[PDB]
């Protein structure tokens, strides 16, 4: 399972954060800072895969904001990238032309979508249309 | 963009040329590589506008190393400008000539340097001296061939006291970079002439004048007395660097000063107000002042005997400033202000800086070790800190208690009971090893020493090499002192450290302990539990040879770093 | 007027010291 | 011995740089930012940086760090003095210290930097002289710099010769939490705004204890300042010889002398604070302030800052005199008083709740300080005797000076 | 800027 | 009632780190003052601001009771805000999730599908050793449900309970029997994941 | 300033008041709250967390926050004491062994400076079996008369019957409301 998934900008600002492992607040902040430093000090030809603290630290940012995940060494690496791409596509479909500025304003919506997509570090919605329909129905509830 | 800029620069419009120069400067200042346009700007160099000349010179200096080959088209312009009637233009040309890092460029500027060496303008003279110094730094052989040393020596014996100071600084830099052969040392007449111009020198000139005296070695008390009297007025100058230079000069002169004469006493009396004033300087200069005081503390510690209130770290003082103040207080600790030091350490122990708290604990321990008159007060403070319920505070208190027991353990038997139950669950190796050593050495006032060591024996084989050695030593000491309640404990420790311990040093120690136990248990008391002599504490004072050298090196980067001048430069 | 102490005229020297 | 002095920004971008020696590559500035970030994160950050064999000393400015890279073991004090002089010159020329003026006056900034120092040796340090030779909106250099008298420009003509003095008093009291004051120092400040015609030579005269003892008049109230520093124009030879304060006053406001000596008198304001803070239930602020100064003196704009709890909320203030406002940014309650007559007694009773959830870490106990400023009060009792204004042409001057007493390091240790 | 740009450009 | 968008704009308008910290402190003081009065109308905006401040790196110890109060509320937005607060600032090591067990149990029988799904997701994300012990029976009850949208959530909750409590996997042996014919991809994936975890 | 709007609001009833629910587990706290809010005895599971509800009576909306008597939930009453205007204590007259524990918990709770403005509200729960004590024996055992500066009233209510709830509510309103 994914220990923690967080969205961070290129400058170091974090646009998302979702950890599935209970850690101390100071320890969590230190881990996030170390992950940002490793990602911020990584080239474009590093394969987007890092084994930091025995965790599959996969970094793949399609824009100025980067995305990272940390999972145990028990599954294929391409599965994490596929899940990240599917989540990004679902978020773009839910929002529409998602940008960095819109991410800050829609933090609650993004958190709700992430919770409805993956729970506890495991995949919860394999389909892409069903999750979008459920999110739309939940939003229309009020 | 680039093509448009080149076309504008290749135009005959003065406003357009000025706009292009401003755009190039903004691009150069903004981080744009405008060195490729240097040859284009070479043609548009001889301009009547003073602002344009400065920008062109700046671009050439910034584009000289980048395009040394293209820089050959500026010698004629520099030669023409070297005879400019305007003193500002001449000074700018002199500055630009020395700023060009061209090996073949300074060769053609030797004649202009010789022409400008005798410049009547004091600013012109200073610019010529600066250019000569720059040429000597770039090419010492070229400077020697040009023979500027004779002109530089006579420059100090001229008017333009600021120009004289600039020439003196240039000569010192040349000699400082020189291997000391052919030194520019002057007789007492030169020193008197400099002192006469010292009062007319500016803030920069005063520092340069004081730098020259740092190299001269006085040989007569009357000359030393006159020098001290002259340097005394420098202490009433607002320039902190001037104050620091004057203090360094006074300290250097005090090396040959006689304590019998009253001049040394007057100098010591007048130095304290200067130190107090310097301590109230800016935070950037606060660290420098603290370093200078620490360097001079080891030389004349009696100068600042009564300076203790200012040694307290301010609430708004920086972390480095607080550390420097704590170091000064520790070095300046005395029995007269022992209570004040203890109160400040207690006040310093309530801060939120973990590093600051550790430094305060270390300073308190050092003060307690240095002066035995406050040993009871130090023990009480350590007990209060331990009772404060701070993990870092508890570890620091345990370390301090362990250090004090090894230094003054004759009256340290009253704290074993208090330290016996002091939340010993801490796993810090420094605190755990100190507690184990204290228990082993002080296994007389505690009736449950074996019980306390039982908890730490669960992971003795995997605790640490130093921790395991300390635990084994404590077990051996307990067995030697009271083997009735530790007969099985000693055997278990020997088995664990001899069979389950793979450490080479630890295994050897365990084997030696087992052999001693199996050979003569009675002799182990006189061999293992022997009365150790006094522990030789390491002196924090610098060596006298280094102290003398550091006295001359006042205000340099080595003083802040506390390293020799040759050990910090590359 | 002005806060922080009004400006007052100052002498040239100590007339009682000659 | 700094290789080059540059002005940086908060984002790590260098606002402006000016090489003086060329012994250090300009690319070393880039590594300064990561080094500063590491030092701040590790607590090892210091103003004097070190990038290998090259030291990059930096000073935190209003908006950017004044990084001065150096190569050899040059005069660190000299480098600091040069940086301070450059900061003062920039403040004089530019009224704002931010990135707005750095990129707005670069044309004159480069010329000023070039004229200031050459080859690592500062040459120009007079702001008025620099403005008379370098302007943002060129003639030959002025002769005042070449002449010895660089603190008084000749040829100044004024309709009236008026000098505005300022007797600034700084009362710093370091009162420990036990109630005993440890650091009690009063620092004087003799700043005069001389605006006359010509370059008159000031002849300072005051009621100094040393001067009175030397003259035999050591029987009245004489101020014995522990530290007295003369200005640039002040002649140190006369002061060392017979305490003769003879110097050419500058054109404008300048600090001629600054007294600095310890204080053995009772505090001007006696503040008693009570912390009736319940265990995560409520907080009590028993603040009582007693004015120990003379009743004839009133403290204008008195602001006694009482640090409130970091997580405290819903506070209620029960005071008698003076408005109390809780600043969320300051996280403390400041006892703001417009005018505080001497001998006034103000009692305050704070009451606020506390969050149920306990704090994860402690926040410390910052000291309590007041912002009292009572002018027209001379606590030290030092009285100025006369100011010898001598002019070759001959004119009648009318100097003015005001004594201002303010609260400096009057910080009281929290309980 | 670089923030208003689409994450995937779709 | 300061909106989250206004707080984000104000944070973006701050340049200096000290200025941003002061603005965050003022916002947190305002939020604490509003919470101390027991405000329930604009609680959503305060919760969003507190979450943004916590994500920005600001303390939120005092903002724990408000999240618990909003969790036991009736508004759908309030319930979502409380669930988000419990998932973000609530943890087993925090110990503030112990009082949330009764709220979760009450919401376990809630008729609304979004509320039940949100509660299940929060329980899975913040699974505790004691919370799973008191909620193990509820998870098994929903495992036999025929709701495709809830089957995945039930499987995830069971997997989280098994991971947190390996000794509780014995109660899921018959619950997942005969569940390999699920047409929905999510239900089949959840069943396969549960089988692999077991 | 003007208080015309406040007077208009109070003319038809504006005061609401507050209340708290305290007592040992299985002491009728949940059943008592259900009877007060709804009017029927609804079976409830163990109070792992807390129950929050509001009761409107006599134009006053007195919110009730049920608090369990579990060991892990007994120390949690401090959090519920914040922003609380009233407090109701549920005792078990049929639990002699738990009577001492309830008395100790009540003494510990009443010994808090924050919980000082709340009047005493003790309900004699389990008033349906012969083992339940009277309104004076339970108070004497708990030492209700020794609570200085505390306005406490002893009321006996049967969880199955619900009798005495109206009298207790009227007494609480009279103690809290000092108007006509
Ligand atoms: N049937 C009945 N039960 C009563 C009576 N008096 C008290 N009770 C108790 O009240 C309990 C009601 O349970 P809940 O609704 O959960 O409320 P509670 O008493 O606070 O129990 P917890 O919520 O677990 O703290 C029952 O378990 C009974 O033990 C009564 O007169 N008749
Ligand atoms: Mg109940």
């Amino acid at each position: 399972m994914i220990h923690f998934i967080l969205l961070f900008s290129r400058q170091g600002k974090l646009r998302l954060q979702k950890w599935y492992i209970t850690l101390p607040d100071k320890e969590r902040k230190k881990i996030t800072r170390e992950i940002v430093q490793i990602i911020l000090s990584r080239g474009h030809r590093t394969s987007s895969f890092v084994d930091w603290k025995e965790l599959k630290l996969v970094y793949k940012r399609y824009a100025s904001l980067y995305f990272c995940c940390a999972i145990e060494n028990q599954d294929n690496e391409l599965l994490t990238l596929e899940i990240v791409h599917r989540y990004v596509e679902l978020l773009d479909k839910y929002f529409g032309n998602v940008c960095e500025l819109d991410i800050i304003f829609n933090f609650e919506k993004a958190y709700f979508i992430l919770d409805e997509f993956i729970i506890g570090g495991e995949i919860q919605e394999t389909s892409k249309k069903i999750a979008v329909k459920a999110i739309e129905d939940s939003d229309m509830l009020q | 963009e680039i093509f448009e800029l080149k076309a504008e620069l290749n135009s005959d419009k003065k406003e357009k040329k000025k706009e292009a120069v401003k755009k190039v400067i903004a691009s150069m200042t903004v981080g744009k590589d405008v060195s490729a346009l240097f040859p284009d700007v070479v043609n548009c160099m001889q301009t009547d506008n003073l602002e344009l000349k400065k920008l062109v010179y700046l671009y050439l200096m910034n584009y000289a190393k980048s395009q040394p080959d293209m820089a050959i088209m500026a010698v004629n312009t520099f030669v023409k400008d070297c005879e400019d009637p305007n003193p500002l233009i001449r000074a700018l040309a002199v500055r630009t000539m020395g700023c060009i890092r061209v090996d073949k460029i300074t060769e053609y500027l030797c004649e202009p340097l010789r022409k400008c060496l005798k410049d009547e303008d004091p600013y012109v003279r200073k610019t010529a001296a600066v250019c000569v110094a720059k040429l000597h730094d770039i090419n010492a052989q070229l400077v020697e061939d040009q023979g500027f040393l004779d002109t530089l020596k006579d420059l100090i014996s001229d008017s333009n006291p600021m120009v004289v100071a600039n020439a003196v600084a240039a000569l010192s830099e040349i000699a400082e970079s020189h291997p000391s052969s052919n030194l520019l040392d002057l007789n007492p007449q030169s020193i008197n002439k400099l002192l006469t111009a010292l009062n007319e020198c500016t803030e920069w000139g005063q520092i340069f004048i004081l730098d020259c005296l740092a190299n001269y070695m006085p040989k007569d008390d009357r000359e030393a007395q006159s020098i001290c009297e002259r340097v005394t007025p420098r202490l009433s100058h607002a320039n902190s660097a001037v104050v620091l230079s004057a203090v360094k000069v006074l300290m250097k002169f005090m090396e040959m000063l006689s304590k019998d004469l009253d001049y040394y006493g007057t100098l010591l009396k007048k130095l304290a107000p200067p130190l107090v004033t310097l301590l109230s300087a800016e935070p950037e200069l606060q660290y420098v002042a603290l370093r200078n005081i620490n360097l001079i503390v080891q030389k004349r510690p009696e100068i600042l005997k009564h300076e203790m209130k200012v040694f307290f770290v301010k609430y708004n003082d920086p972390i480095y400033v607080k550390l420097e103040k704590l170091d000064i207080m520790i070095r300046l600790a005395s029995q007269a202000n022992i209570a004040q030091v203890l109160a400040e350490l207690r006040e310093y122990a309530t801060e939120v800086d973990v590093d600051f708290v550790r430094k305060a604990v270390r300073a308190i321990g050092r003060c307690a070790i240095k002066v035995e008159q406050s040993a009871e007060r130090c023990v009480s403070t350590l007990l209060d800190l331990i009772q404060t319920k701070v993990n870092y505070v508890v570890q620091e208190a345990i370390v301090v208690i362990k250090d004090i027991f090894r230094k003054y353990p004759n009256k340290y038997e009253s704290v074993i009971a208090t330290l016996c139950e002091n939340l010993d669950s801490l796993d810090e190796p420094e605190a755990r090893a100190a507690m184990i050593w204290i228990v082993g050495e002080y296994a007389e006032r505690i009736d449950n020493a074996d019980e306390l060591l039982e908890s730490f024996l669960e992971g003795f084989h995997d605790k640490s090499t130093q921790v395991q050695l300390q635990l084994l030593t404590a077990i051996v000491k307990l067995f030697l002192k009271k083997p009735t309640e530790t007969q099985e404990l000693v055997q278990q420790v020997l088995s664990l450290a001899t069979q389950d311990s793979d450490n080479p040093d630890l295994r050897d120690r365990g084997y030696i302990y087992w052999r001693l136990l199996s050979t003569d248990p009675v002799a182990a008391k006189e061999v293992v539990l022997a009365e150790k002599p006094l522990i030789s504490e390491e002196t924090d004072l610098i060596e006298p040879t280094l102290l003398d050298e550091l006295i001359c090196y006042i205000g340099t980067l080595a003083s802040v770093y506390h390293k020799p001048p040759s050990a910090f430069v590359e | 007027d002005r806060k922080g102490g009004s400006y007052s005229q100052a002498a040239g020297s100590d007339s009682a010291q000659s | 011995s700094a290789s080059a002095v540059y002005v940086l920004d908060l984002k790590g971008k260098v606002l402006i740089c000016r090489n003086y020696r060329g012994d250090v590559d300009m690319s070393e500035v880039e590594h300064f930012m990561p080094i500063l970030m590491e030092k701040e994160e590790e607590g090892m950050l210091s103003p004097i940086l070190a990038h290998g064999g090259v030291r990059f000393m930096w000073i935190k400015h209003n908006n950017l760090y004044l990084v001065a890279t150096s190569k050899k073991n040059a005069c660190v004090s000299l480098v600091f003095s040069f940086l301070y002089k450059v900061v003062q010159v920039f403040s004089e020329y530019f009224k704002e210290l931010e990135e707005e003026s750095i990129r707005d006056n670069f044309v004159i900034i480069y010329e000023l930097l070039d004229e200031l120092m050459d080859f690592g040796y500062p040459q120009t340090t007079d702001s008025k002289i620099l403005q008379e030779y370098i302007t943002q909106e060129a003639p030959r250099p002025p002769a005042t710099v070449t002449n010895a008298v660089s603190w008084r420009s000749e040829g100044i003509k004024y309709r009236k010769n008026e000098v505005f003095l300022d007797v600034i008093e700084a009362v710093n009291l370091l009162v420990s939490a036990n109630g005993n004051v440890l650091r009690s120092e009063i620092v004087g400040s003799i700043k005069m705004r001389v605006f006359l015609s010509g370059m008159p030579e000031l002849r300072l005269g005051l009621n100094d204890k040393v001067l009175f003892d030397n003259t035999g008049r050591g029987k009245s109230k004489s101020v014995e300042l522990e530290d007295v520093k003369f200005h640039q124009c002040v002649r140190l030879s006369r002061f060392e010889n017979d305490r003769t304060i003879s110097f050419i006053p500058p054109d404008g406001e300048f600090e001629l002398m600054s007294y600095r000596l310890n204080t053995h008198v009772k505090p001007l304001i006696w503040i008693e604070s009570v912390i009736e803070k319940h265990s995560h239930s409520r907080i009590e602020y028993m603040v009582k302030a007693k004015s120990q100064f003379k009743r004839r003196s009133t403290a204008n704009n008195v602001e006694i800052h009482i640090p409130v709890p970091n997580d405290a909320d819903s506070p209620k203030f029960k005071t008698t005199v003076g408005s109390v406002k809780w600043v969320p940014e300051n996280s403390e309650i400041v006892w703001s008083v417009k005018s505080f007559p001497g001998g006034k007694e103000y009692l305050m009773r704070a009451h606020f709740g506390l969050p149920s959830v306990e704090a994860e870490d402690k926040e410390g106990k910052p000291p309590i300080s007041v912002k009292f400023e009572i002018p027209y009060f001379t606590t030290s009792g030092i009285q100025v005797r006369y100011l010898k204004i001598i002019e070759k042409s001959g004119y009648q001057a009318l100097p003015w000076v005001r004594y201002i007493t303010q609260n400096g390091d009057y910080q009281l240790r929290t309980q | 800027k670089g923030e208003n740009t689409s994450l995937l450009h779709p | 009632p300061i909106r989250l968008r206004e707080l984000i704009r104000t944070i973006r308008t701050a340049r200096t780190q000290a200025e941003e910290r002061e603005m965050i402190q003022k916002e947190c003081a305002a939020i604490r003052s509003s919470f101390r009065e027991e405000d329930n109308t604009y609680r959503c905006r305060n919760v969003a601001k507190l979450l943004y401040m916590h994500m920005l790196g600001y303390p939120a110890h005092f903002g724990q009771l408000e999240c618990l109060k909003l969790i036991a509320s009736q508004k759908f937005t309030d319930k979502r805000i409380g669930y988000l607060g419990a998932m973000l600032l609530l943890d087993e090591r925090q110990d503030v999730h112990l009082l949330m067990t009764n709220c979760i149990k009450n919401d376990l029988n809630h008729s609304t599908q979004f509320v039940q799904g949100l509660a299940l997701c929060t329980l899975g994300c913040m699974g505790s050793s004691e919370m799973c012990r008191d909620l193990a029976g509820e998870v098994e009850k929903l495992l036999k449900t025929s709701n495709s949208y809830l089957r995945k959530k039930a499987a995830l909750c069971a997997v989280h309970v098994i991971r947190k409590v390996p000794e509780l996997m014995e109660m899921f042996l018959p619950a997942t029997k005969n569940l390999l014919n699920e047409k929905n991809h999510g239900v089949l994936h959840t069943s396969v994941v549960l089988l692999t975890e077991m | 300033g003007n208080i015309f709007a406040n007077l208009f609001k109070g003319l038809f009833g504006k005061k609401e008041m507050r209340i708290l629910m305290v007592g040992l587990d299985a002491a009728g706290k949940t059943t008592i709250l259900y009877k007060l809010k709804l009017g029927e005895i609804v079976t409830t599971i163990p109070t792992i967390g807390f129950n929050v509800e509001t009761v409107e009576y006599k134009n006053i909306s007195f919110t009730v926050w049920d608090v369990g008597g579990q060991d892990k939930i007994r120390p949690l009453w401090r959090h519920y004491f914040q922003n609380t205007q009233g407090l109701i204590f549920v005792v078990d007259s049929n639990d002699r062994e738990r009577v001492n524990e309830a008395r100790e918990e009540l003494m510990r709770m009443l010994a808090e400076d924050e919980l000082r403005d709340a009047v005493l509200l003790v309900f004699a729960n389990k008033q349906d079996l012969p083992n339940a004590m009277n309104a004076a024996e339970i108070t004497d055992k708990l030492g209700l008369h020794s609570l200085r500066h505390r306005n406490w009233y002893i009321q006996a209510t049967c969880a199955t019957s619900g009798d005495g709830l109206y009298e207790g509510l009227d007494w609480l309103s009279n103690q809290l409301r000092n108007q006509k």
